[PDB]
C-alpha cells in the first residue's frame, strides 16, 4: 500500500517565520490518468480538517498565498512563508491516487520557546483508594519545554512498564509549555509488598535523570 | 453546502455502528460528487474508511473493509456507513467528506467540505460514577517554597466530568489533564501548585461533578 511519511512530526516555529513540511510516499502517486492526487489538509484545534492544497501545488479557494505546495512523484513539500496564529494545528498530507487512500501521520505546527525544566511531583496512593483494594501512584511533570520527555516508573529499582496511564496537556496558550501526568496502578497487595517508588524523567534541561521518589513507609 | 454526521454516541463491543451524513445546500444526485468517510481514532491521525461515487461504485480501506458497508439515498441527500462488530479501537471521531471539484473538471477532485464530525465511544461499561482520590505529598516534599497537590478521578463512564479546586476560587497554578479511556472506563487527574504558606494552613479541596451519574463530590487534601 502507499505509506505516506511526513517529516518532521512536530514543527516548532516563531510566528512570522517560514515553515516547511516534507511528505514522502513509498511509491509514485501519479494516477493512470496523469494526475497526482496529493493533498494537504489542516486540522486546527477543535475543528474538522480543511483543504489547503490539491494536485501537489494548487491552493483551494480561500487559502492565503502564504501556503504553497511543490513536489513530484514521491517527494512533496508544503511551505508556509510567514506563519500566523491561525496556521497552528496539525497538517496531514494525503494521497488519493491508489486505494487505500492514505494519510501521513500528521505534523503538529506549534510554537517555539526557550527550554523550561519540568516541576516534578510524586504522590502515594490515598488511604481511600487503598481501602477499596487498589493503589495508584501519580507523577506530574509540569510546565516543561520542549515537549520531548521520557518518563519511567521504577519500583524497588526495577522499571515498571505495565499498569500505566499517561495524559498530556496541549501546549499552554499563555506560556507555551507542556505538562504531563503519569499514573501507575497496582493492586493494594502489590503496593504493600514494595518499598521505593520512583518517577524518573529524562529531559534536555538536565544532564542527569530528574528523579522524584518516596518510600511507602515514610 | 453543509454536511452533518449523526451516530449513536456510545456502543458496546460487538454492536454495529450505523452512521449517517446528511447533506444540504446542494443535490448529491445533480453534482456527481463522491463522498467518503474518514475517522480519527483517539490519539491518532486521520484514516480513510470508504468512498461512494455518484454512480454507487464503492471503494474501501482493506484494513477495515470486511467490516464496512457504505451506501447512499440520493432522495434523502444522505450517505450511510455501517461498521460491524465494534470494539475499543473504533472509538474515534467519524467525518463525512465531500469529494468535490470545480464544475465540472471531474478529474480535479478533492475533499472540499467536511462535516463537524460525530464522536463514538466503544465501551462495555454502564454509567459509572468516578472514585475521587485526594493526592497529598509525602512530608519530605512539603519543605519547599511551593507545594503541589493533586486529585485523581478514576473509573467513570461516560465523559465528561468537571473538576475545580476550592469551588473555582483556586484557578491559577492548576493543570487538569485530558481524560483517557482504559479498560472501559475514564481516568482524569489534576494538579494544583500553591505557596507553602497557603497549604495546609488553608484547606484545599477538589470538587468533581459527573452529570451522567448525577454525582458531585468534594475531597479535601489532607496532609500525610
Ligand atoms: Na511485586
Ligand atoms: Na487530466
Ligand atoms: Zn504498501
Amino acid at each position: 500500500d502507499v505509506l505516506m511519511t511526513q517529516t518532521p512530526l512536530s514543527l516548532p516555529v516563531n510566528l512570522g517565520e517560514q515553515a516547511s513540511i516534507s511528505c514522502r510516499s513509498s511509491q509514485s502517486i501519479v494516477h493512470s490518468n496523469g494526475h497526482t492526487y496529493l493533498e494537504w489538509y489542516l486540522q486546527r484545534p477543535g475543528q474538522s480538517p480543511k483543504l489547503l492544497i490539491y494536485q501537489v501545488s494548487t491552493r483551494f479557494s480561500g487559502v492565503p498565498d502564504r501556503f504553497s505546495g511543490s513536489g513530484s512523484g514521491t517527494d512533496f513539500t508544503l511551505r508556509i512563508s510567514r506563519v500566523e496564529a491561525e496556521d497552528l494545528g496539525v497538517y496531514y498530507c494525503f494521497q488519493a491516487s491508489l486505494v487505500p487512500l492514505t494519510f501521513g501521520a500528521g505534523t503538529k505546527l506549534e510554537l517555539k520557546r526557550a527550554d523550561a525544566a519540568p516541576t516534578v511531583s510524586i504522590f502515594p496512593p490515598s488511604s481511600e483508594q487503598l481501602t477499596s483494594g487498589g493503589a495508584s501512584v501519580v507523577c506530574f511533570l509540569n510546565n516543561f519545554y520542549p515537549k520531548d520527555i521520557n518518563v519511567k516508573w521504577k519500583i524497588d529499582g526495577s522499571e515498571r512498564q505495565n499498569g500505566v496511564l499517561n495524559s498530556w496537556t496541549d501546549q499552554d496558550s499563555k506560556d507555551s509549555t507542556y505538562s504531563m501526568s503519569s499514573t501507575l496502578t497496582l493492586t493494594k497487595d502489590e503496593y504493600e509488598r514494595h518499598n521505593s517508588y520512583t518517577c524518573e524523567a529524562t529531559h534536555k534541561t538536565s544532564t542527569s535523570p530528574i528523579v522524584k521518589s518516596f518510600n511507602r513507609n515514610e | 453546502v453543509t454536511l452533518k454526521e449523526s451516530g449513536p454516541g456510545l456502543l458496546k463491543p460487538s454492536q454495529t455502528l450505523s452512521l449517517t451524513c446528511s447533506f444540504s445546500g446542494f443535490s448529491i444526485r445533480t453534482s456527481k460528487v463522491g463522498v467518503s468517510w474518514i475517522r480519527q481514532p483517539s490519539g491518532k491521525g486521520l484514516e480513510w474508511l470508504a468512498h461512494i461515487y455518484w454512480d454507487d461504485d464503492k471503494r474501501y480501506n482493506p484494513s477495515l473493509e470486511s467490516r464496512l458497508t457504505i451506501s447512499k439515498d440520493t432522495s434523502r441527500d444522505m450517505v450511510f456507513m455501517k461498521i460491524t462488530s465494534v470494539d475499543t479501537a473504533d472509538t474515534a471521531t467519524y467525518y463525512c467528506a465531500r469529494r468535490g471539484f470545480y464544475g465540472r473538471k471531474y478529474e480535479v477532485n478533492h475533499f472540499d467540505y467536511w462535516g463537524q464530525g460525530t464522536t463514538l465511544t466503544v465501551s462495555s461499561a454502564k454509567t459509572t460514577a468516578p472514585s475521587v482520590y485526594p493526592l497529598a505529598p509525602v512530608c519530605g516534599d512539603t519543605t519547599g517554597s511551593s507545594v503541589t497537590l493533586g486529585c485523581l478521578v478514576k473509573g467513570y463512564f461516560p465523559e465528561p466530568v468537571t473538576l475545580t479546586w476550592n469551588s473555582g476560587s483556586l484557578s491559577s497554578g492548576v493543570h487538569t489533564f485530558p481524560a483517557v479511556l482504559q479498560s472501559d472506563l475514564y481516568t482524569l487527574s489534576s494538579s494544583v501548585t500553591v505557596t507553602s504558606s497557603t497549604w495546609p494552613s488553608e484547606s484545599i479541596t477538589c470538587n468533581v461533578a459527573h452529570p451522567a451519574s448525577s454525582t458531585k463530590v468534594d475531597k479535601k487534601i489532607v496532609p500525610r
